[PDB]
Parts: structure tokens; C-alpha cells; sequence
């Protein structure tokens, strides 16, 4: 049957004559085919949110119904392209229309129906065997960097009847036919999945491997774990987008899905421009990093309703690739934008408001979304171990942490990277407020450091204590000037200041600091702490002597050595061997030892 | 192509505030534009906000007054708001709704364009990379204007921002054109309007300026449509004609006031400080018309001007303006009290596009490093001044004296500037190096060794 | 006096230019008047009766 457009108001549309409808069913409204979802029923009337700008819609316009809920088409061809809030390849659309603007009711296939794909069936696939879901039954070298696997969709089982031979195949060509109870059914290399349904798993597993970030600050002090979760609040201009870009460029993961919702499209242009040039080395081959990334975008000026759809689509794709046997991370940008969209839709429904005008179920939705993370043993007889990590970014209005959005997110994630506006004002570009930041993955990670970098463990603790002690003095320094403190205090203050100016600071846009390997950070911290304790012990041992070593004497003795220690950060990961920089650090340490003993 | 007669109504079923509810409309259209006739001889216009059943709701762009539920009539054109536009609008001055006030004829249109525009597909937009010289050292030296960006101008009441706009639009150029100006004024004093007009007439480029005006006496609701129209004209000239158009808006805060008033009339969800909950989306819609496009050589740059109610920054208007735009140029009353003709507090004035328009090929390799170093040194100058304020002169050290000296000389030379001068970029860099030379070689920790080994002496 | 001479001259040439422009304008107008009128009259005569696509029975 077909409904009719009883009334319109903003992005919401009431439709009569919809007796057979149900919640969360896709619908089409207008003479143009505007996609939407149902959100409220009342007798024969219904309510529809629409993902297109609403204008030029009459009453009584026909409305079509379909029993399919919102879904995404999953398969090859995804990477290297870009999609809208709903699954719609922008590049294909732009080639189709030959214009600048997106048509109001453009409708094109999610994936190409003409590209050909090589195929290799499994070496254990015999006629009459059973796989009962989750088993890979073929391989496709979609791109040189990453090879797409195809597995039986879940909730499927039955004996093998037909197997496609090795070779080339286009979409919708019969790959595998399966017979269970006298019913025959065919599958291709593309399938469908509802967006809001959680993909089943065999079991969730604990985190056991660190996920590096390429920043001296984050890896050293507030590390994140593979398969974990986190959030990054902070006012505008604190460089959240920069951190997201750096993580996407230099992670340890295989595949990265960047979901930008409600931002400038110039960021999308930056991603489109920079990533193709940059290359990364695995398997003895150098490949443009676009092959290992997929991009979902929703510019700010687009209609409000699509934004939730974008956030859901992104995690659905991440899920599909976690099932594939890879570690993947996500860059969820500005989930507060999603909150804003919820606020608007609830506003047009005359629903009772909650704190700060947001709907009541904001917390529930955020918890449900962030729960999907975690390491996973997957379904299937050939066991694989995958994982999903979500690195969310929050944008609290006013720059404080009182809005319900941020407080809600704090109660779910395990790692928290606060940013402070004054620090970014300082041009301390990676503005991380170590004081407020914290991480709850300190445990279940000490084994990794004990197995590789055992010395790092005391070192970081010492640095943290030094930072805290600096803070604990700074207020009394500010209230009352100097010349009222012991030598140890001023020494600790000054070394903490140099830590601040050098170690914490990191300019990722110079060619030589775009990325910092972990061992460089370890060596830097080792040199710093060695110098600190050596100086402190030296001055302490002369406390009761006839010649008390003061800080001015230390400066006169070691100004040039301090200068070299400051310039220590000028070590390019390329064009300079690991061995030579390590030897340079060792030689500097020996110099520090000699200068101390000479005194 | 429409060929049917219009429909005419007298069924005015109600009125409430700036809204009018009609009844028994036959297939009403969302966002339809409607004319109407007051009982006297005047005529008004409006737009449909929502529809339900046979009922309809409209909003009068120029305030409701004296409308009679029995006598007035209405006229349903059946189309969304669409404007005339032609290349010849250049040289002409309009009020709100585009009506001529320069005593010329009606607008003879080449084309009719939808006001609301369309989003630009991110796939087919080119990232800006070109550097627009500006002649003010506080902007070029330590920030960057690029062809295509949309940086706003934070300002406060009474502070001298209008001549900053005049100066930036007077001597715009490219480091080594036309710059058709479109200048929309939303609820501003007559004095500033005449000031801008006189300045453009003095500049002698009156052949390249299309104006839109709205004094504070004009109807309140008109302001919501005032800027979109000018932006549509600019877009026409930018994309269908591949011209380089610069755009300037006077007061976004007035537009925000009009919007809060409209939303409050309808009793919609409030957020921070009595604003509409969705003001973010509309600000995005207005601000996002910018950046060049694949295959065409035109360009759209925006320098909107908005006024914080007071020195507070967390007020929602400037906050969301910061969220959308990729930076901002701050103006501080403190410098104005000290009579520095550009009162630009360089510190809070971050711009985001200094990446791709600076370095070898464009200006020099050392530009970014000197700007960063100057940031650090100026900041330490502020901090030591704060320390001075509490401890006293005699408790300081030599380093403090050096930093205070740097602060004084920097504000004396780099920022302080003539109203009509025109500084080249290289002169600004030379000034920066002169300032840097005050510090010893060793204190410059934001510069690589390779650069100071060549440029420090 | 130099400025007055320059301005009087400039007023003369610009007036000349405008008169030339409007003369050429009329010259372009006079040759293409009937075709447009035929088109408008033909559109006027056209009816194409129809009812709203949304009408129901």
C-alpha cells in the first residue's frame, strides 16, 4: 500500500494511511525518492525523519513503504572511496551527474556493478561439507595492500552444492550455492546487514597489546590499548582534528575508518589531498595509504537527520572488518554533533526535554554505541583475532566540562585526554593537560614493557612525580617570589620546565617530528631522568660541605650541555639511522657523566 | 515552467505574533512564498514555515500590523523563494529584498536562482593554497589570509573595526586582479554605511562593488533573508563567471538576534543563553559557502564581522563562530586604550591555514619558524609582565629585562602601523629578524639550528 | 583650471560613449522585435489543460 503526506515541518513529516508500517522501516517520500526512517506511530498516522533537505513537498504526496530496515551493503570496492551519511559513493555520483551539486534525490548503487574481481576459493571447500556461518570460502585481492576476504553471513548454515571455480567474477554472479533442507539459495560477494543490530561474536577477550600513537606525550604518559576506547574533549582550536589526522596516518592498525560528522569540508579536502601522496612500507612494498583507509563524510551544511545514520554506518563497517581478522581503529569526530541532531529531532516531536534540552536517552545511545568496542575472537572454524578501537572527540560548548554530553561520555570510556585552551594558546601545540588526564589501562600492560622496555617502567613514574611536584610548588612560587626555597626545589622546578618545553612539546608539521618512534621517546626520558638524579644526588652530597653547589654554579658548569640536551629532539626517524641516534644519546650520557665527575 | 493561474485566499483563520494561520489551502507547498494585501493600499510578503492538513502557517518578513482577518487577501505563487540575478547588479545599491535605492530600474535578470543554494560535494572542491597579501603585519607576518578561507573578525562595541575592514578591502593583492566586493549590511548605524560608501568611492573601484543595505530602522525579520541574497549574488559571480569575489558582512550578531526572536515567537527548544537549539546548523549554512571548486578559476572569500556583547568569549555566538570557521582575528580594547591603530591582540588570533600557503616557493622557508618563535617570546613577555606586576622591579633577572625589552619593541614596531601604509611580506620578515636579534642566539629554542646558522647574523 | 578642463573633456567623452551605446542598443533592438512577440503570443494562446497531480477520486 501507499501513504500520503499529511503534514510537513522541518525535517519531520507525518504520513497518514500507513496502517501496515512498523518502527525503523525505510520509506520514500516525495515525488523524488527521499529516504527516511519511522520514529513514531499513532493509529493510522506515522512520523518520518528524512535525510534530505525538505523543501517543495506538497501534502498528499505519495509515500512508499518497504519492509527492509536501514542497512548497508558490504563487500569489496569500499576502500579508497568516500560515502555520505547513508551509504552513497560521492565519487560515483559526481561522475554520474557531471556537476558540482549533489542532486536532491540522487539514487545510485552503493558499490559498482561493473568492476571485475579476481577470486580464489578455499582449499578445503568440498561438496557436501558444512561451514555453518563465519567461515571464509574465498579470497579476493581487492588491492595490493589489503586482501578482501569473503565469509558466509551469520545466521546461515547448510551443505555445499555448487562452488565457483577460480577466476574473475562480477557482482551478483553466483559464487556459492547452499542446500540445507531441500531449499536452495545463492550468495554473491555482496550482502546486507541492518545497521542497529549487533554482529554476534564467539567471545570478548582482554586487551594485551598497546596501541601506539606516534606522540611522545600520549604514548609515554597516557597510553591507549588496542581494542579499547577513549575520548578527547576540548574547546575549539585545541587541535583535536590534528590528533585525529596523526593517529590515522601513523597507527599500528591495518584499517582505519574516519567518520567526520558535522565539520568543515576543508578537512575532507585535506584528507583527500594528503593521504594519496604519503606511502607506508609493509611486506617489502611501498603503497599509498589510501588503500588501507575508508572515509565516511557528512559536511555540516548537510541535512541534520543524516548524521546519526553516518555514525551508525561507520561502526557497522568497522564491525564488518573486525570479523575479517584485522585490528582496526576509528576516528569518531565530534559526537556532540550527533547529540545536537538528537536534540533537534526531539524538539520537532514535542517530546519532554531533559537536562540541557537533550533527550533523556542520550546516555543510553552513547553507552550502546561505545559498548561495541573490544577485542574479539570471531565466528568460524579458522580462528582469527580481531579488534575495534574507537577514539571519540567531544566538543563541549563553552569549553568547560559541565554539559551532559561530556559527563555522559566520561562514564563509559576508559581513557581520557583532556585539552586545555591556554596550552594551545601558548603554541604548545599538542595541548594535553596531563594534570586532569588519566588512563585505566595501566594494568594488563606491564608485561609488554617488562618483555621489551623494562627500564621504562620506573622512568615514567619518576617523571609523573616530578610533574606533580612542580605543580605542587608552582602556586607558592606564584604567590611569593623566589629566594625563599632550597636548592633541590629550584632544581626540580627548572628541570620540570625543560621537560615541559622539550619533551611535552612536539611539532608534528616539521618534516623531522611528524612521527616519533617509541624507542626515541624511551631514550629521551632515560637521558632526562639520568641527568636529573645525577644533579640532585651531586647537590645533595655537598649539602653540609664548605662549598654548597647551587643552581647558578650548575648553569655555569653545564649551560652548553643543557643546550645539547634541549636540541636532543632533532633526530629524524629517516635519513638518520637508529644506531647512530642511539649512539649519540649514549655519547651525550657519557659527556654528562664526565662533566659531573669533573665537578 | 509554470502556466497556471495563482490561487487567492481570504481565509485568515488566526494571527499570533509575527505569524498568520490560514485555512482551506489546496495542496500547499512547504517553503512557499506568498504575497498579501493589507486593508489599505500597501502590500507585504512572507514564507511558509510548516503545513498540516488544510491549515498553513506563514511568517511576514516585515512584521505584522493591522492585518484584518476579513479584508486582506493572499496570493500563492506556488514556488520556493527565488531571486533575480544578473551580472549588471555590479555598481548598484539595494536595500533589503534587493529593491533598488540608487534610483535605477528594476533588476533585469539573466537567471533566476534558488536562495537556499545547495551543499557542495566535498569530492569536487579544491583545497585553497594561494596567499593573499594584505599589507598589515599583524595579519600576514603572524597569520595568513588565503584565497578561499572564511576567517571572521571578532570585535567589541565602540572598537575601531570598520576601518580595519576598509583597509583590508582597500589594498588586497597577491604576493609576487579585480576583487569584486559584495558588502551586505545587517542592522547597522547609518554612519558606518556612509563611511563604507565614502571609502569605496575614494578607492575608485565603484565599478566592482554590489551593495546590500539594511539600517536598524528596517523591519526586524528582513535580516534573516538579507545575507543569503548577497551570498547568492556572490556565488553567481564566482562560479558562473569565474571572478574572484571578496565578501564582507557587517554584523552577524544582529542576524543572531533576528533568529532568536523568530525562534522564541514559535516556542522552540532553547539551549545556551536563550538561543535556538539549531542555530549551529544555520550558521553552518551561511558560513559554508566558500572555497574554490574543481575546474573553475573563481573564488569566494568571507570576512564576516561579528560583535561579542562584551569581552566574554564563551558567549555562544563567538564560540560557534569559532567552531565553524578555521580561525579568527581578535581585536582587544586594551590596545585601543593605548592608541595603537591596529588593536590586534596577536595572541588569541590563531588562523589554521598557515600550513599550505607558507614556506619555500611562496614566501621563504623561515617564515613559519620566526612566527612560532615570536609567539613564544611574546607569551613569555606577557608572563614576565605579570610577574613584575606582583613582585616588583628589583626582584627580576636579566632574562626578564630581555623579555620586557622584546615586548616593548615588538608592540612598538611590528604591530603599530600606519593607516595608509603598505608593508610587503619581506619587510615584515626583516622586522621579525630585527626583533629576534635582541635575544641571544642560545635562547631561540623554537628555531632549528640549520636556520639560525644562516639567518641569525 | 587643469582639473576643470580635464573634467569637462571627460564628461564630453562619457556622454558620447553613452549615446553611442544606447544608439547601438536601439539598433540591436529593432531587428529582433517580431520573433519574440510571436513567441509570447504563441505561449499566450497555449492552454494545456490539466489538473493537480495530487487530485484524488
Amino acid at each position: 500500500t501507499f501513504g500520503y503526506v499529511h503534514g510537513v515541518s522541518g525535517p519531520v513529516v507525518t504520513a497518514c494511511d500507513m496502517a501496515g508500517a512498523a518502527m525503523y522501516e525505510l520509506v520514500r517520500v516525495g515525488h523524488s525518492e527521499l529516504v527516511g526512517e519511522i520514529i513514531r506511530l499513532e493509529g493510522d498516522m506515522a512520523t518520518i525523519q528524512v535525510y534530505e533537505e525538505t523543501s517543495g513537498v506538497s501534502v498528499g504526496d505519495p509515500v512508499l513503504r518497504t519492509g527492509k530496515p536501514l542497512s548497508v551493503e558490504l563487500g569489496p570496492g569500499i576502500m579508497g572511496a568516500i560515502f555520505d551519511g547513508i551509504q552513497r559513493p560521492l565519487s560515483d555520483i559526481s561522475s554520474q551527474t557531471q556537476s558540482i551539486y549533489i542532486p536532491r534525490g540522487v539514487n545510485v548503487s552503493a558499490l559498482s556493478r561493473d568492476i571485475k574481481w579476481e577470486f580464489i576459493p578455499s582449499k578445503n571447500l568440498r561438496v557436501g561439507s558444512h561451514i555453518t556461518g563465519g567461515d571464509i570460502y574465498g579470497i579476493v585481492n581487492e588491492n595490493s595492500l589489503i586482501k578482501h576476504k569473503i565469509m558466509l553471513p551469520p545466521r546461515n548454515r547448510g551443505s555445499v552444492t555448487y562452488i565457483a571455480p577460480p577466476g574473475n567474477y562480477d557482482a551478483s554472479d553466483v559464487v556459492l550455492e547452499l542446500e540445507f533442507e531441500g531449499v536452495k539459495e545463492k550468495f554473491s560477494m555482496v550482502q546486507v546487514w541492518p545497521v542497529r543490530q549487533v554482529r554476534p561474536v564467539t567471545e570478548k577477550l582482554p586487551a594485551n597489546h598497546p596501541l601506539l600513537t606516534g606522540q611522545r606525550v600520549l604514548d609515554a604518559l597516557f597510553p591507549c590499548v588496542q581494542g579499547g576506547t577513549t575520548a578527547i574533549p576540548g574547546a575549539f582550536g585545541c587541535g583535536k582534528t590534528v590528533i585525529s589526522q596523526s593517529l590515522s596516518k601513523y597507527s599500528n592498525s591495518d584499517v582505519i575508518i574516519y567518520v567526520g560528522c558535522g565539520e568543515r569540508g576543508n578537512e575532507m579536502s585535506e584528507v583527500l589531498r594528503d593521504f594519496p601522496e604519503l606511502t607506508m612500507e609493509v611486506d617489502g612494498k611501498v603503497e599509498s595509504i589510501m588503500k588501507r583507509t575508508a572515509l565516511v563524510a557528512n559536511t555540516s551544511n548537510m541535512p541534520v537527520a543524516a548524521r546519526e545514520a553516518s555514525i551508525y554506518t561507520g561502526i557497522t563497517l568497522s564491525e564488518y572488518f573486525r570479523d575479517m581478522g584485522y585490528h582496526v581503529s576509528m576516528m569518531a569526530d565530534s559526537t556532540s554533533r550527533w547529540a545536537e541532531a538528537l536534540r533537534e529531532i526531539s524538539g520537532r516531536l514535542a517530546e519532554m526535554p531533559a537536562d540541557s534540552g537533550y533527550p533523556a536517552y542520550l546516555g543510553a545511545r552513547l553507552a550502546s554505541f561505545y559498548e561495541r568496542a573490544g577485542r574479539v575472537k570471531c565466528l568460524g572454524n579458522p580462528e582469527r583475532e580481531g579488534s575495534v578501537s574507537i577514539v571519540g572527540a567531544v566538543s563541549p560548548p563553552g569549553g568547560d566540562f559541565s554539559d551532559p554530553v561530556t559527563s555522559a561520555t566520561l562514564g563509559i570510556v576508559q581513557v581520557f585526554w583532556g585539552l586545555d585552551k591556554k596550552l594551545a594558546q601558548r603554541k604548545h601545540f599538542p595541548s594535553v593537560n596531563w594534570l586532569i588526564s588519566y588512563s585505566k589501562y595501566m594494568r594488563a600492560l606491564d608485561e609488554y614493557y617488562d618483555k621489551h622496555f623494562t627500564e621504562f617502567v620506573p622512568l615514567r613514574t619518576k617523571a609523573k612525580e616530578i610533574l606533580q611536584e612542580e605543580e605542587d610548588l608552582a602556586e607558592i612560587v606564584q604567590l611569593v617570589g623566589k629566594a625563599s626555597l632550597a636548592e633541590t626545589d629550584k632544581i626540580t622546578l627548572e628541570v620540570a620546565k625543560l621537560i615541559k618545553d622539550d619533551f611535552l612539546q612536539q611539532n608534528g608539521y616539521t618534516p623531522y617530528d611528524r612521527f616519533c618512534p617509541f624507542y626515541k621517546t624511551v631514550g629521551m626520558l632515560s637521558n632526562m631522568i639520568s641527568f636529573y638524579d645525577m644533579a640532585r644526588r651531586a647537590v645533595e652530597t655537598t649539602a653540609q660541605s664548605d662549598n654548597k653547589i647551587t643552581w647558578s654554579i650548575i648553569r655555569e658548569h653545564m649551560g652548553e650541555i643543557l643546550y645539547k640536551l634541549s636540541s636532543m629532539k632533532f633526530k629524524d626517524p629517516v635519513k638518520d639511522g637508529e644506531a647512530k641516534i642511539k649512539a649519540d644519546y649514549a655519547q651525550l650520557l657519557e659527556d654528562m657523566q664526565n662533566a659531573f665527575r669533573s665537578l | 515552467y509554470l502556466s497556471q493561474p495563482r490561487l487567492t485566499y481570504k481565509t485568515v483563520s488566526g494571527v499570533n505574533g509575527p505569524l498568520v494561520i490560514l485555512d482551506h489551502v489546496k495542496f500547499p507547498r512547504y517553503a512557499e512564498i506568498v504575497h498579501l494585501t493589507l486593508p489599505d493600499g500597501t502590500k507585504r510578503s512572507g514564507q511558509v514555515l510548516e503545513v498540516s492538513g488544510s491549515k498553513a502557517v506563514v511568517q511576514v518578513f516585515e512584521g505584522t500590523s493591522g492585518i484584518d482577518a476579513k479584508k486582506t487577501s493572499c496570493e500563492f505563487t506556488g514556488d520556493i523563494l527565488r531571486t533575480p540575478v544578473s551580472e549588471d547588479m555590479l555598481g548598484r545599491v539595494f536595500n533589503g529584498s534587493g529593491k533598488p535605492i540608487d534610483r535605477g530600474p528594476v533588476v533585469l535578470a539573466e537567471d533566476f536562482l534558488d536562495i537556499m543554494g545547495q551543499p557542495i560535494n566535498p569530492q569536487c572542491r579544491i583545497y585553497p593554497e594561494e596567499m593573499i597579501q594584505t599589507g598589515i603585519s599583524a595579519i600576514d607576518g603572524m597569520n595568513s589570509i588565503a584565497r578561499g578561507q572564511k576567517i571572521p573578525i571578532f570585535s567589541a562595541a565602540g572598537l575601531p573595526h570598520n576601518e580595519i575592514a576598509a583597509q583590508i578591502c582597500r589594498q588586497a593583492g597577491l604576493v609576487k586582479e579585480n576583487f569584486a566586493i559584495v558588502f551586505a549590511a545587517m542592522g547597522v548605524n547609518m554612519e558606518t554605511a556612509r563611511f563604507f560608501k565614502s571609502d569605496f568611492e575614494e578607492n575608485g573601484s565603484m565599478d566592482n562593488v554590489c551593495l546590500f543595505l539594511n539600517l536598524a530602522n528596517d523591519p526586524t525579520i528582513e535580516r534573516i533573508i538579507t545575507p543569503r541574497l548577497a551570498l547568492t549574488t556572490a556565488e553567481f559571480l564566482a562560479y558562473q563567471c569565474e571572478k574572484h569575489v571578496l565578501v564582507i558582512l557587517t554584523d552577524m550578531s544582529s542576524y543572531a538576534e533576528a533568529l532568536r526572536e523568530v525562534s522564541a515567537a514559535r516556542e522552540e527548544v532553547p539551549g545556551r543563553r536563550g538561543f535556538p537549539g539549531y542555530m549551529y546548523t544555520d550558521l553552518a549554512t551561511i558560513y559554508e559557502r566558500a572555497g574554490r571548486v574543481e575546474g573553475r578559476n573563481g573564488s569566494i572569500t568571507q570576512i564576516p564581522i561579528l560583535t561579542m556583547p562584551n569581552d566574554d568569549i564563551t558567549h555562544p555566538i563567538p564560540d560557534l563562530t569559532g567552531y565553524i570557521t578555521e580561525g579568527q582575528i581578535y581585536v582587544d580594547r586594551q590596545l585601543h586604550n593605548r592608541q595603537i591603530y591596529p588593536p590586534i591582540n596577536v595572541l588569541p588570533s590563531l588562523s589554521r591555514l598557515m600550513k599550505s600557503a607558507i614556506g619555500e616557493g611562496m614566501t621563504r622557508k623561515d617564515h613559519a619558524d620566526v612566527s612560532n618563535q615570536l609567539y613564544a617570546c611574546y607569551a613569555i613577555g606577557k608572563d614576565v609582565q605579570a610577574m613584575k606586576a606582583v613582585v616588583g622591579e628589583e626582584a627580576l633577572t636579566s632574562d626578564d629585562l630581555l623579555y620586557l625589552e622584546f615586548l616593548q619593541k615588538f608592540e612598538k614596531n611590528f604591530i603599530t602601523q600606519g593607516p595608509y601604509e603598505n608593508r610587503t611580506v619581506y619587510e615584515t620578515l626583516d622586522i621579525g629578524w630585527q626583533l629576534l636579534r635582541i635575544f641571544p642566539k642560545e635562547m631561540l629554542k623554537r628555531i632549528p639550528q640549520s636556520t639560525l646558522s644562516e639567518f641569525y647574523p | 583650471q587643469a582639473a576643470m578642463g580635464s573634467q569637462g573633456n571627460l564628461s564630453a567623452e562619457v556622454e558620447q560613449a553613452t549615446r553611442r551605446q544606447v544608439q547601438g542598443m536601439q539598433s540591436s533592438q529593432q531587428r529582433n522585435r517580431e520573433r519574440v512577440l510571436a513567441q509570447l503570443l504563441g505561449m499566450v494562446c497555449e492552454v494545456r489543460p490539466q489538473v493537480h497531480p495530487n487530485y484524488r477520486v
